[PDB]
């Protein structure tokens, strides 16, 4: 049941939301390995992604949390990358969508760096690319990002390096 | 996984880069709600 809503450049959204992907983007400490070498993005299209059974199923855990966090439920707005974006827009986040081995347990990963999701479109590491010229750093090939809705309620710090 | 105990989620910080920024972790997918889709190229700097 999902609908995707083209917004206009012209749209104050679409801008709000062009600015968090540029202003976010950072260097890497693999020197571009992953994701590529840019300072910028040029932004193709920007998509409202609408389903009305997975909005009920996020705000009816967004409300189970915020009262066991005692009524907040600490909601952000956060990048992700994935291979499986066109699964997860149409059926939703789940356990197939995780990192086991990620540095800060198996779950699912989000990012305020828009470039730190960028290094995931293609998989992890970048896998071996685009499809079309198996470049990691191509500048051809469209790529998609999702900028979503997160609940953390009571987060556990950790420091990392 | 499970996050910890009393715990929603993981908030990963950057201790050594100090213009890194945060990454998050949860652990039910019931928590992320994909809002908008971005279709982007990166740009070759110049
Ligand atoms: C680890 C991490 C940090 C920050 C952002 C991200 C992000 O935006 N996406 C993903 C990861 C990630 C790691 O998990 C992958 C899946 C496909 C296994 C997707
Ligand atoms: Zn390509």
């Amino acid at each position: 049941g999902t609908i995707l809503i083209d917004l206009s450049p012209d749209d104050k959204e679409f801008q709000s939301v062009e600015e968090e992907m540029q202003s976010t983007v950072r260097e890497h400490r693999d020197g571009g390995h992953a994701g590529g070498i840019f300072n910028r993005y040029n932004i193709l299209k920007i998509q409202k992604v609408c389903n009305k059974k997975l909005w009920e199923r996020y705000t009816h855990r967004r409300k189970e949390v915020s009262e066991e966090n005692h009524n907040h439920a600490n909601e952000r707005m956060l990048f992700h990358g994935s291979p499986f974006v066109n699964a997860i827009i149409h059926k939703g986040f789940d356990e197939r969508h995780a990192y086991i081995g990620g540095m800060f347990g198996a779950g699912i990963y989000f990012a305020e760096n828009s470039s730190k999701s960028n290094q995931y479109v293609y998989g992890i590491g970048g896998g071996t690319g685009c499809p079309v010229h198996k470049d990691r750093s191509c500048y051809i090939c469209h790529r998609q990002l999702l900028f979503c809705r997160v609940t953390l309620g009571k987060s556990f710090l950790q420091f990392s390096a | 996984a499970h996050s910890p105990p009393g715990h929603h989620s993981v908030t990963g910080r950057p201790s050594v880069n100090g213009l890194a920024l945060a990454e998050y972790v949860i652990y039910r997918g019931e928590q992320a709600y994909p809002e908008y889709l971005i279709t982007y190229q990166i740009m070759r700097p110049e």
